[PDB]
């Protein structure tokens, strides 16, 4: 139970850091999955 | 007496607004309990994996500070896949030779990862041999390409 | 919600991306763009010994 | 970072070569780099 | 319980798989990734890349395995070099339990 | 892989094309949301986008 404790708060220190990890996560997956989606292969954009 | 009074009406509260919860979590808990434990024997070896692997990753894209570092030869590349046969599927199960699990750790001794194809509509198994690309020729004004989209090349 | 939806589908792409023969990731480059396209033919990503079935 | 990297602009990844160079035989042959600018040791 | 040592090193990577969290502001400077291009056109490449599964696969592999290169800083062989499907003594498979 | 224009890409659905930003800025700004191939979920193209 204390390290649970220990664990659980440096968890709850950063639990907005989690939270901010889940809404710029789920906002992006969908977009960069698409690129690799036509083929077995990946587009890639070179600019030079 | 006083004392049961007030740890009864306390921890029935409790209770009341904290049991029907458990219950179900307890009642739906089934399935990902039998799902984490069928998939239990590919959870140290794929952490070893990772954990193996993951300064030579950094290292790649971290050696240089201002790049990445990558190995570019050309090669050929498959057909795209067709309407209806390669839809996305989520019915993957199992693992390498038909139970979860990991392959032994690739070094360069044995360098060719056993391709594992899972229940997904979308493969890469019968690229056995060099052909000239069904789509060989495409027109994106009236959408009217050179042969036959297929799914066995 | 959305990581849980579209994540073994990125998952199966990218394991679909790997050539075992030639090794890494297969990345093809890329008015929108031309009218015209060519795919002149396909290598031989695999090979009958290296498949192995889940 | 990674989400505004590629995805963005299309159906592709976003790439920026700042050096490419050539080997060949064994020799490997320096074609671009760029000194100063986005890729600077950081 | 097993892999609890080396999870606090596999989150650098376990999350996002190819890429690693620690370079990552200095690798991607904004909208475009960076890479340095290493355009190899060497023989075994050439090799591996086209003439692979077909039977001149040993055309110009042994080309270049005739001349001053070494097969250590070659790209493996595909025909030759087992792998842990059709490796002898089995299947070469670690399951934990 | 070899061949140019194979598999075009859908920018229906993305970034507007004037909204690029120049490589000369390594400033990061917020990513937008809801982007993906907006195609008539038809044809051999990004058969396994997300609309599928």
């Amino acid at each position: 139970l204390e390290q649970l404790r220990t664990v659980s708060d440096v968890l709850n220190e950063r639990k907005q850091d989690l939270a901010d990890i889940l809404t710029v996560a789920g906002k992006f997956i969908t977009s960069l999955a698409e690129a690799l989606a036509s083929g077995p292969y990946f587009k890639v954009m070179l600019v030079n | 007496l006083v004392a049961a009074v007030g740890f009864g009406n306390t921890g029935g509260d409790i209770f009341e607004r904290g049991g029907p919860y458990l219950v179900r979590g307890a009642q739906d808990l089934l399935p990902t309990s039998a799902l984490l434990d069928e998939y239990s024997p590919a959870l140290f070896c794929t952490i070893r994996n990772y954990h193996d692997a993951a300064p030579k990753l950094a290292g790649a894209l971290g050696g240089n500070g201002y790049s990445l570092l990558t190995n570019s030869l050309v090669v050929g590349v498959g057909n795209p896949y067709v309407y209806p046969d390669n839809l996305p599927r989520v019915n993957a199960k199992g693992g390498p030779e038909g139970r979860p699990g990991c392959w032994q750790p690739i070094t360069r001794d044995l360098w060719p990862f056993p391709y594992l194809v899972m229940d997904t509509g979308a493969s890469i198994a019968p690229y056995n041999h060099f052909e000239l690309g069904q789509p060989m020729f495409a027109e994106y004004v009236w959408g009217r390409q050179v042969g036959e989209n297929t799914i066995n090349p | 919600e959305t990581g849980l939806h579209a994540y073994p589908n990125l998952a199966a792409n990218v394991l679909n991306i790997n050539s075992p023969n030639q090794g890494g990731i297969i990345g093809l480059p890329v008015f929108n763009y031309l009218p015209f396209g060519m795919n002149l033919a396909s290598t031989a990503m695999t090979l009958p010994k290296q498949i192995a079935y889940s | 970072i990674i989400g505004r990297a590629g995805g963005i602009y299309g159906d592709f990844f976003n790439f920026y070569a700042c050096d490419l160079t050539l080997k060949l035989n064994v020799r490997t042959v320096r074609i671009t780099t760029q000194p100063s600018g986005r890729c600077t040791p950081k | 319980g097993r892999a609890a040592p080396y999870l606090v090193g596999a989150l650098k990577l376990i999350l996002t798989v190819p890429f690693n969290i620690d370079n990552i502001p200095k690798a991607i400077r904004g909208d475009y990734i960076n890479v340095s291009l290493k355009l190899d056109l060497t023989l075994s490449s050439v090799d591996n890349a086209f003439l692979s599964g077909t039977g001149v696969s040993g055309m110009l592999r042994a080309l270049e395995q005739a001349w001053g290169r070494d097969p250590a800083t070659m790209i493996p062989d595909v025909r030759f070099t087992p792998n842990p499907h059709d490796a002898p003594g089995g299947p070469l498979v670690e399951r934990g339990e | 892989g070899l061949g140019i224009n194979a598999p075009p890409p859908c920018l229906t659905g993305f970034l507007p094309a004037s909204q690029w930003r120049s490589p000369a800025d390594t400033r990061t700004e917020p990513l937008p949301s809801g982007l993906y191939c907006k195609i008539p979920k038809d044809a051999p193209n990004a058969v396994r986008g997300a609309r599928n």
